[PDB]
RNA sequence: UCCGCGCCCCGGAGGACUGAGGGGGAGACGGGUUCCGCGGCGCCUGCAUCUGGCCGCGGGUGACUCGGGCCUAAGCGGCGGGUGAAGACCGGGAAGGGGCGCCCGCCCGUCGAACGGGGAGCCGGCGGAGACUCCGGCAGGCGCGGCCCCCGCGGAGACGCCCGCCCCCCGGCGACGCGCACGGGGACCGCGGCGGGCGGCGCCCCGGCCCGCGAACGCCCCGCAGCCCCCGGACGCCUUGCGCGGAGAGGGGGGCCCGGGGGCGGACCGCGCGUCCCCGGCCGCCCCUGAAAAGCCGGGGGGCGCCGGCCGCGCGCCGUACCGACCGCAGCAGGACUCCGGGGUCAGCAGCCUCUAGCGCGGGAGCGAACGCGGCUCAGGGAAGUCGGCAAGCCGGCUCCGUAACCUCGGGAAAAGGAGUGGCUCUGACGGCGCCGGGUCAGAACUGGAACGGACGCGGGGAUCCCGACUGUUUACUAGAAAC
RNA sequence: GAGGCCCGCCGCGGUGCUGACGCGCAGAUCGCUCGUCGGAGCCGGGCAUGGGGGCGAAAGACUCAUCGAACCGCCUGGUAG
């Protein structure tokens, strides 16, 4: 047989992420003395566009409390932030769309984005274009908060992780049609070699294990066990159930 | 070629340097009787440097 | 190109292009546009007509009236 | 004038291609996304999409983050309403 | 090259600053109105048009010895 | 009859920076010369606005008369935008005043 | 082709061709002396040779301003260490920089681009071979010294004015997409006029042709649009399209930038339509947002003394010939990256002819069989031929009529189908007025073997049925498909 | 003045003639006729990915005239009823 193309793409070599002309890592502000007690007041110098993300990212300008200068902070921008806003990163923070604050400090029902899944982590869920969590609950005793992940799970993370209030910015980015096949490859081009797809029952019998015979057809059931070998698992990996239903 | 080295012209004016028949006066000294250097090269059959 | 402009070599036979290629229906447009728009304007300053009729008449030279 | 007399308004230049569905979607889309929206500070109806999720007032000359083709979507009008009333609520 | 600030100039320059030769060429290709100081210095090529033969003259007059003067 | 000329730059790519203006030379001959992609002057840090005073020539050719402009914050500012920094900035002091008293 | 030593060499005369995406002039790369002059034909020049890229002999590449070098890009290497039997491979968490008293300081690229970024070059000449390099002029850049001088003013403002440096902070420039239009310059082009030089002339001809040059740079003045300032308080101001204005329009006066134009210095006169290149203000576009740094320069705060001017000198290293010569066994209908691009006809950079420039390809003579290849025409019929209209042919430019079913209402559609088209002599339009400058759109007479897109370029059309929605992609060297 | 719109030059492909060639001009060229010609476009330089591996709009295609497993040397004068 011949490695497939999943094989082919874990070490990178052309499937690399095209990261030329990208901002930076956007990231939460890191948590400071200042952050943990009190607020740090920063300005929207600019809101730009991240080669790759669809949601519009964020030029923010911090003082510098460790010295003299003035830090700059790349931030996913929530959507009704504007140049030239004030956003307070702080315990002691408003509850203003783009301010940062720990979750306990963040009221229950409140749109929150860019939460931390750990304290200091600076930025992990909620990062996506229109994607936010809410808070669900607070357990002062266990200092712990629950909250809903986009997809619905709820997560139970630290009180102490910090969270940007708010939904994040390109909202309805998925409703219009890509319509044409160049508009695919114009996306894709500014995020990695994972387009255009063949299908493996076009494939011939060493590119995949659909691979091919005189019709193209599957073969053997799609469903894979989660046990699969590396180059086995290739169709519907562990699949609870599969077919279209109701709900 | 016009932007060449000096390490490439060097090496390449060595074999111009040294494309050269055998002077007779030396075949007259050695009764060499072969004439011929055989290690000249004609640059249009030749490809120094491959 | 002295009975060219006459009139002596320009019938339908002898053209090979399209009448917007021969002469485009846009350069025909600025020109007139520009010869109204000037014409209206000077009389404006001149005073002979009023800001509002230069108004009313600026919208209809741009409507092909 | 009404040069297309169907919803074929912005989608003319798709030609006979891409099925009426798409066309449809594409007339909404497209319609919001070249539309001039009202600056929250110009008060002026100036603001125009750079990218997908910036929106700058040509007047006022401050850029807002927004939805991909609405300078302001559903879920976030809501979102503020639900933060102001909290926001108020906890003070 | 430069138009020296009439002979006000010129002559500030011929009299200390390098002034390596000066030209008179007058008649420059027979033509009338035409005497044409060429002050060479180090920094640039200087000259000035004079109207008339006699107003050369005035300027030409104080020329220094050590000045050197070719005529064209 | 022909007037076609030949590259005055290394390589014929014709790049940004290998742009040629043809002149006629006092020998009756056109001449590629050079084309120099002109600077740009400073722009406000803050706001994007060009700095007015300040010629397009590359700063280390100009004169340090030239390359300033006589205002507190002069190449970085625009006048509105100082003056609305300067605005800020006092106010700011006023209010905090006001909350003491 | 003719004559001249007469060779396919060279010179003159003809007759042509490549035809400005060139058989033209130049570079990148690859070759590496092929370059130049002189001689030569033994090799080679698939015929010849007196020729030559061949052979012998002697020569030939000159840079402060051009490029390398330098910067960073994708990348690649380095790193106390970490692994592996090793070879090697992997890598920030590791007391990682300097003088004197101090001070400041987490941590690598003197890697990587003769197209990206960069401090600055123009003219004229000269040689057998070269030039942005030589030489003659004229300039610009960056530093090193001598000498002298000396630490801010003006404005209502936007600005203006010859002006300091170091540190730390903040910023700017370097620095950026694509497009249809529209504007402005430059070059080119064409038209007159005048001035100079020709050629033809059977008749005409002030009707033909050739030439008429002005660089970088340095001062001064202008420069649309744009962006600002000051008064003041509104339906207006405006574009090709727009856009704009109580967050200040219009109007009035100003400031700035403008790869540009003029004037002088360096050193023939007018006009027009285009073309090409640059540039501008827009407007559109994107689930696409169109590099970075070296370097240079402002600004805030601290320190702290510069600053200039003038006059000398300096600028090291390497590349620099030539290419129909590269790579395919070859002096091979094959490939091979650019730059600059005249005239006529034309919508055209198409086709067809031409100026400039280049230049007659492993040879020539006869003869005019079959047959073959590349074409041409064919009476009457008009696919009866064939697996099948394969091949050929019809059709076609433009203008004005007219145009169906169906349809996802966008299409179909150039549906289908008609009619005209030349040349002359005019007549209106349209901006242009001191009337001057356009070349298109109409309309008209008169013509002519019953012609006119007269060459050239340049859909045959319709009725269905099956697939695959589409534009795309594919088996280099037998399958372009319904496959992907 | 919009369009992975149409006609059409170069370009880039390569349909048909199953044309020429087939001891070639050529180990795939030639002539017409064509597909496309603002785009999932075309083209140069640098760079990345390596052999049971790569890369593949998928044809078992392509990886230096070599691919249903490149090439070079060796094991190897492999073994053969």
């Amino acid at each position: 047989g011949r490695r497939i193309r999943v094989q082919r793409k874990g070490a990178g070599s052309v499937f690399r992420a095209h990261v030329a002309r990208r901002l930076g890592a956007a990231k939460l502000r890191a948590n400071d003395f200042a952050e943990r007690t009190g607020s740090v007041r920063g300005v929207v110098k600019a809101i730009l566009h991240d080669r790759g993300r669809g949601a519009p990212l964020a030029r923010v300008q911090f003082p510098n409390m460790r010295g003299e200068g003035r830090v700059n902070e790349l931030f996913i921008a929530p959507e009704g932030m504007y140049t030239g806003q004030e956003v307070f990163s702080g315990n002691k923070a408003t509850l203003h769309i783009g301010n940062i604050l720990p979750v306990g400090n963040i009221p229950e029902g409140t749109y929150v984005c860019n939460v931390e899944e750990k304290p200091m982590d600076r930025g992990c869920l909620a990062r996506a274009s229109g994607t936010y969590c809410l808070v669900v609950a607070h357990n002062m005793e266990t200092n712990k908060t629950r909250i809903r992940l986009p997809s619905g799970q709820k997560k139970l993370i630290s009180s102490k992780a910090r969270a940007m209030i708010g939904l994040v910015a390109g909202g309805g980015r998925t409703d219009k049609p890509l319509l044409k096949a160049g508009n695919a490859y114009h996306k894709y081009k500014a995020k990695r070699n994972c387009w255009p797809v063949v299908r493996g029952v076009a494939m011939n019998p060493v590119d995949h294990p659909h691979g091919g015979g005189n019709h193209q057809h599957i073969g053997v059931s799609s469903c894979v066990p989660r046990n699969a070998v590396p180059g086995q698992k290739v169709g519907l990996i562990a699949a609870r159930r599969t077919g279209c239903s109701g709900g | 070629t016009a932007n060449k080295t000096l390490s490439r012209k060097l090496r390449l004016a060595k074999k111009t340097k040294t494309n050269k028949n055998i002077p007779r006066w030396v075949i007259a000294k050695d009764h060499l009787k072969k004439t011929w250097n055989y290690k000249r090269h004609h640059w249009r059959r030749s490809h120094l440097k491959l | 190109h002295a009975a060219k402009r006459l009139g002596r070599h320009s019938g339908h036979g002898k053209r090979r292009g399209t009448r917007e290629a021969r002469m485009p229906s846009k350069t025909l447009w600025i020109q007139r546009q520009r010869v109204l728009r000037r014409l209206l304007s000077r009389y404006r300053d001149d005073e002979k007509i009023d800001r509002h009729l230069y108004e009313t008449l600026y919208a209809k030279a741009k409507g092909n009236m | 004038m009404a040069k297309r007399t169907k919803k074929v308004g912005l989608t003319g230049k798709y030609g006979t291609r891409y099925g009426r569905a798409a066309r449809k979607q594409l007339l909404k889309i497209e319609t919001s996304q070249k539309a001039k929206y009202t600056c929250p500070f110009c008060a002026k109806d100036k603001v125009r999409r750079t990218a997908c999720g910036i929106w700058t007032c040509r007047s006022c000359s401050k850029t807002m983050a927004g939805g991909a083709y609405s300078l302001h979507t559903e879920p976030a009008n809501a979102a503020r309403a639900t933060i102001r009333r909290l926001r108020l609520a906890r003070e | 090259p430069n138009t020296i600030t009439e002979e006000n100039l010129m002559k500030m320059i011929a009299d200390g600053r390098g002034k390596k030769l000066v030209v008179k060429s007058c008649s420059k290709g027979r033509l009338q109105g035409k005497v044409k100081l060429k002050l060479r210095t180090a920094k640039y090529l200087y000259t000035l048009t004079v109207p008339n033969a006699d107003d050369a003259k005035s300027i030409v007059k104080g020329c220094k010895d050590k000045v050197e003067v070719q005529y064209v | 009859a022909d007037c076609r000329v030949t590259c005055r730059f290394h390589s014929t790519y014709r790049t940004r920076s290998k742009i040629v203006r043809y002149k006629r030379t006092p020998g009756n001959r056109l001449t590629s010369l050079r084309v120099k992609k002109l600077p740009n002057a400073p722009h406000c840090a803050e706001t994007g606005k060009q700095i007015h005073g300040i010629p397009r020539v590359i700063p280390q050719h100009l004169t340090r008369q030239q390359r300033k402009v006589s205002r507190p914050y002069g190449g970085k500012l625009c006048g509105s935008a100082l003056r609305a920094h300067i605005l800020e900035s006092f106010l700011n002091e006023e209010n905090q005043a006001l909350r003491e008293i």
